[PDB]
């Protein structure tokens, strides 16, 4: 059913919520599809751990904690409550597009990429040119003191 | 499949760890503080065997056996215990046998004649399940199993006069049974003693004097059978009647063996000159198998207390309980060494010489063999049913699965997991943790298909200690039994690999008045310990059994583990009255080899009946479970996904060249082998008539569409490399031996590293 | 008798709830089947295990935190404890009727399932094609520079 | 001596009820019998956990949780300890006579009993029977759809 | 020197107590003959563990706490410190001689003692005895049901 | 993915700067490169820990804690991150000049070192003579009086 | 670098002292010998770990918890950073020789205490002749009733 670790956690927290407004009621028993009494669903969280994870998405303010640690105990639900909880993300009409000008750059940087090495090298080498003059100096100073 | 923190065993595997056997549910337990020395030189270990069916219906009577049946009816059947059990089968004895007339009203019914002699050819014929149908009038109970006992004992002294017919058969299944001793199952084995010398008195009547009078003579009254019979019942009466509880037998027996353990017992009560002196305590001193249930017996009652008088009757008592085990019994003595044999060991050696992981794994026989029976009712509404086993489905399978059964032996696998370590380490030393400890029990897995129960609880049984409530007690019993016989395996284990072993006394929170745990000498010759001790003087003194396995060198198992197939064939008729739909897997599967020539999409179905030959879809046949073949494949399945997974981990951090190459030297080497082991399933009975048939399918769905031929000079062979690896998950899927889930993984890990690319790149010539 | 574990949490819990009303005392007190003094009821807490469960679905208020911490004491009490304590659930008159109708559709659903995978795939299948349609275009684009 | 871990939490709690009425002090030097003055018996309590626990027992309000943390170092004193504080259970007159009467009818439920199972059982199949008919129904329906 | 465990905690508890009075500073002071200056004794403290224990000795309100956690993660000063640590006990001048009475007496418990058992069983017994009559009527109620 | 024991932290770590001050969030959306809304940097930080990294570099009051947390939990963005974000360190006009007449010193030193020993050890020799006068003479005494 | 288990608890020690007041952010740059700004010694103790100890050497008020548990985790430190930080302890000018009288009292002590025992035993002892008589008695008398 429902870890006690979590559920330890978990009850407070959605209790806590009501308590705070009474709208948040309503759209969780729309969610989850269970009876609009509050002493519903608090019997349903504690009854699958799939319908305590719906619950924690419909409030995530003070909620979130108990999600993650939620999460941890349950790897099982991880695959299944990702999936029944999405939203598809609204796109940008220029996106598409704009992305198509990127083309001819993006092919750039990775002709560059593999001649240095990966590409933390790279963002290294290109500081290491945009840096300072005096640096060359002082690396050549210590040198010259016979420090490697 | 089961990772442990060997550094921190307290929250990764409670199970195992001893903390938690003698009663420390708290991290702490003591160090080696103090101690004494000790060998254990022999153990209690159950004979090898597994669940067989066995028939009760018939006129034997097989003592050892009937027996067993209590075990499994009052243990596992969810009743208290088999001692409350006989006591009950004892009061039940005392009412007939003792009492004059109930065995006279039975033998007017068999015989027919109430007052006067019945001749010689004059005799009927009478069946067993009759006279039963009677006995439950006149002698009522709640145990049937009582009932069959006295049945099968009238039809033993009857049978030479041939008064019953002989015809009618019955059956049920005998238990499976622990290798080592629970607590409990040293009382019930001392009561099944008793019980085994009443049924041996039972079993033992000849009654030939009764068959020579009634030759000569020619005829017998009643009179005369049921005096003889009352003589026989009330012979056994005897010999039940005077035993001691088995409850107070062992538990003081284990409290003076405990007091003599124990470096610490008080000098107020000390086990004496006399008992310490008795003749066997020497040889049940160094026994181990006792030891283990001993920190049961204080898991539990907490407490000892010793009823009988400390050295007159106790010296006594001794002598009883050792003649109580030490007979044939499921468990019989044998020297330490011999029942481990087949746990085995490897590990992965830094360059110093300690562990990073170190693998225990139990070698296994995969069983080449399977059935398939079809259900058979009795009467509607009536649940006696009985299956009739079917040839030509079963010789299918047997000779498409032994194929099988030499590719995936165990040792195998780890053979190939030590060889994922070589590559996937760094060079460096591991500070950062102890070693962690991974390993295989197949049995674990296997139990839970038997007893269907969610894998989930079975290791999770094993990380935290505690059983989950939420299953009903049928599963608990066997779960917790379960969990005990692998925290025993493993103390057997590491003893026989540590002879130096020393007993202390826990009483840091004072939490029993009683207590002992062994603490482990191992030499490790090692700089840095795993697990966490002060590895002081070139040995480590470890609590923990786990510990003390990791500082082992590598191990070769010595026997190979026997698992054995449950068997219907023999006895036909025999109806079944023990559930077979538990063990019973049905058997039904579709499946679609879609390929795609020249731009469009071919799909050919396949149905299960046309793979075996048969030409109709016949619903009721249900292929009897394959466990330990679907245990094993389970196995090498999660340690392969866990090998493929670790690699392509370090494969993105790997930040090398020269080891770079060498991880995808593995990956691609990995799985070209995993796939030519795919297509020598594909050759096989099944795999060829699934070839046979899915190509078929595809050209028919050709015939409208004119298209050009192959070249098949490597062509036949590409499409031919293709369609046999299909036929292989085919095969596999339709048995119970690989989930649908994990057989798509198991395609897309196959898939991105495009084996099938680089296994027909060995085909060409350039 | 009881754990001492159990004890230091649970005592005070019960002894809150007593003080808190009267009118749960006399409750407990008939469920239980004691003595309505509230040093007896405390009295038989500590005792058993068993009785100390019903006690605390008497008060859920303040007192299912314990009742929890007490399965994890005890798995005899909490394993007789789901039996002794039980309600029927009330159940709707058309409920059952109002059943029978869905069973042509979840046949179709089962007819879908088999052929996609598990339950899990199709819920996700199903969001891939309700899915908006440019993103179909965006993975597009990103394999036409030739990342994938 | 006294282990620590105990004593931490043992002798604030005693010095508490001490401070809280002068009453207790009194008491608590004719039960243990020790010298009157409050600096006596707190003498005392360090010395042996046997008087240290007739002490808690004298007190039982703020004392209770040392008490049970007490009992659990110390299993030792546990036995010696329940028994030297002890108290004769008033017994009511009607008592044993009216349990006379059960006899016929305890012998019904254990006839009862052997019959279904362990006790748990037939408390199950009590309420089984009790239930209402709809759900017979219920279930009937549910293997009408093919579900096990 | 001191291991840290133990130091966290007595550092402030003894500084703690330094500001609360400054008449504990010159007593400590004499005790472990140090300096006088506050900073001074808490150069020591830290310096030595038997220092520590005699200053914790010094102070017992609200130093009580980490004396015997100093206690703990030190074994070795624990037989040291008690012996530096005393103070003879004033005896009363009537006790021994009133001692005398008395041989009499145990002598006559140890005779009833051996032929019991162990003195925990003689403590039951008594009170089985000195028990209400009542309660051997009710045991034998209760086998006359059967019940053993 | 964010690991849930990171992101327990990470997240309210995060939404308290943000209600702390709005001029954070236009800050962290363009270095991040994420669209301003308050929302959607949160639904990034979630997505990626090299993101999420980033941001706590941006607001080092409140969220220096999480970082290091984050920064435990994974060894891998450790490298990236410490790339994607640099800042070069102001050089002084004198520093390198500077550094060149310390040349013929520090030759001096482990002229002095190699004789002596570590570094370590020239530290304390340097000490020992430095030491005021009347401890050698302590340590002769001592020595006077058989001690070692 | 400096451990974060460390790293956690000192950060914020540190940058509260620096908040408390400005007169030690210019010491511990001096002794350090770190850029006078807040930011910057802040910057070095992340950095290492000797540095992280001179700072918390510098400030012992708030800094002496954090400081310890820098020692448990790293026990590479504790050499070099007791060197770097010491401080001659002014001696008084008329210790050695006061210190010359007590030869030949301690060679007496010497002499008693190997006969004893150990100086252990010799404390004990001295204690036992040092005590009141009446305890000869009593011990003697416990003897006559046949206690050992």
């Amino acid at each position: 059913m429902l870890l006690p670790v979590v559920a330890r956690a978990a009850v407070p927290a959605i209790e806590s919520a009501i308590a705070a407004t009474p709208g948040l009621v309503s759209r969780i028993a729309a969610a989850i599809g269970s009876k609009v009494s509050p002493s519903a669903i608090l019997a349903a969280v504690k009854s699958n751990p799939v319908v305590a994870g719906l619950t924690l998405a419909q409030i995530g303010s003070t909620g979130y904690d108990a999600y993650q640690q939620l999460l941890e105990n349950h790897p099982e639900v991880a695959e299944m409550l990702k999936d029944l909880s999405f939203k598809a993300d609204e796109i940008q009409p220029d996106f598409i597009g704009n992305l198509g000008q990127y083309r001819e750059e993006l092919e750039l940087v990775e002709d560059a990429a593999r001649f240095v090495g990966g590409m933390s090298n790279l963002i290294r080498l290109r500081q290491a040119l945009e840096l300072d003059i005096k640096y060359y100096g002082l690396k050549m100073q210590l040198n010259d003191m016979g420090y490697r | 499949m089961f990772n442990l923190k060997v550094k921190d065993l307290n929250g990764s595997a409670r199970g195992l760890t001893q903390a938690f056997a003698i009663g420390e549910l708290k991290n702490q337990l003591s160090v080696g503080a103090l101690q004494l020395p000790l060998q254990f030189t022999r153990t209690f270990s159950a004979s090898m065997t597994s669940e067989l069916l066995w028939e009760v219906g018939k006129g034997n009577i097989d003592p050892v056996m009937y027996a067993r049946l209590f075990f499994q009816y009052a243990q596992a059947g969810g009743a208290l215990s088999v001692d409350e059990l006989v006591n009950q089968f004892t009061e039940y004895h005392q009412s007939t046998a003792c009492n004059p007339e109930i065995w006279r009203k039975l033998t007017a019914y068999i015989t027919g004649s109430s007052n006067r002699a019945i001749k010689a050819d004059a005799v009927g014929k009478v069946p067993p399940t009759a006279i039963l149908e009677q006995l439950r009038t006149l002698a009522p109970s709640e145990h049937e199993l009582f009932h069959h006992i006295t049945t099968d004992f009238v039809c033993h002294v009857l049978s030479p006069l041939g008064f019953i017919l002989p015809d009618a058969a019955y059956v049920y299944r005998v238990g499976r049974t622990a290798t080592y001793p629970n607590f409990y199952a040293l009382v019930d084995c001392v009561r099944a003693s008793d019980l085994r010398r009443m049924l041996t008195a039972l079993s033992s009547v000849d009654s030939k004097m009764l068959q020579a009078t009634f030759k000569a003579k020619g005829a017998l009254a009643p009179a005369l059978i049921s005096q003889h019979l009352a003589n026989a019942a009330t012979t056994a009466f005897e010999r039940s009647r005077g035993n001691f509880d088995a409850n107070a037998v062992v538990s003081s027996v284990l409290t003076i063996l405990g007091r003599l353990w124990s470096p610490s017992t008080p000098k107020e009560l000390d086990p004496s000159a006399r008992l310490r002196n008795t003749n066997g305590i020497d040889q049940l001193r160094s026994n181990l198998a006792l030891f283990i249930a001993y920190q049961d017996m204080v898991k539990q009652r907490g407490r000892a207390e010793v009823i009988f008088s400390d050295e007159e009757l106790s010296s006594t008592i001794i002598p009883w309980f050792i003649e109580a085990m030490s007979e044939v019994s499921p468990f019989k003595l044998r020297p330490i060494n011999e029942t481990t044999s087949y746990i085995g060991q490897t590990s992965a050696i830094d360059h110093m010489g300690q562990p990073s992981h170190v693998v225990v794994y139990e070698d296994w026989q995969f069983a080449k063999e399977i059935t398939a029976f079809t259900p058979v009712k009795l009467a509607n509404n009536s649940n006696q049913r009985f299956l009739d086993v079917e040839p030509g489905i079963s010789d299918r399978m047997s000779a498409t699965l032994a194929p099988i059964g030499n590719t995936f032996a165990v040792s195998a696998f780890v053979k190939n997991r030590t060889a994922v370590y070589e590559a996937v380490s760094q060079r460096g030393t591991v500070n950062s943790n102890g070693a962690e400890m991974t390993l295989g029990f197949p049995s674990v897995v296997e139990r839970d298909y038997a007893l269907d129960r969610d894998p989930m609880v079975a290791i999770a049984a094993l990380r935290t200690g505690i059983v989950d409530e939420s299953l009903e007690a049928r599963a608990s019993n066997d779960l917790k039994r379960s969990m005990f016989n692998y925290y025993a395996a493993v103390m057997h284990y590491a003893v026989a690999h540590n002879p130096e072993v020393v007993v202390s006394e826990h009483q840091g929170v004072a939490a029993e008045q009683g207590s002992l745990y062994l603490v482990w000498n191992v030499r490790t010759e090692l700089r840095i310990p795993v697990g966490y001790n002060a590895i002081e003087g070139g040995s480590i003194r470890t609590p923990e059994p786990l510990e003390a396995i990791a500082y082992n060198k590598p191990i070769q198992p010595s026997e190979v583990l026997q698992a054995k197939v449950l068997d219907l064939a023999n006895h036909t008729t025999s109806i079944h009255i023990w559930p077979w739909h538990e063990a019973s897997t049905e058997f039904a599967y579709e499946d679609a080899y879609s390929v795609t020539i020249r731009n469009k999409r071919y799909t050919a179905e396949v149905k299960e009946f046309e793979l075996l030959g048969l030409g109709q879809r016949r619903e009721r046949v249900r292929i009897l479970k394959p466990t330990v073949a679907h245990a094993i494949i389970q196995m090498w399945y999660s340690w392969f996904v866990e090998d493929d997974r670790t690699l392509a981990a370090a494969r993105r951090t790997s930040r090398d060249d020269a080891e770079k190459l060498a991880i995808d030297g593995r990956r691609m080497q990995n799985a070209v082998t995993l796939l030519r082991k795919i297509e020598m399933i594909g050759t096989t009975g099944i795999g060829a008539s699934a070839v046979h048939l899915a190509q078929s399918r595809i050209v028919d769905q050709m015939a409208g569409r004119g298209l050009i031929d192959d070249s098949s000079d490597l062509h036949v062979g590409i499409n031919r490399h293709r369609i046999r690896i299909w036929a292989g998950l085919a095969v596999l899927q339709m048995m119970g031996l690989l989930s649908r889930s994990e057989a798509e993984a198991l395609t897309k890990v196959l898939g991105d590293s495009n084996a099938l690319g680089m296994v027909v790149a060995t085909t060409d010539i350039d």
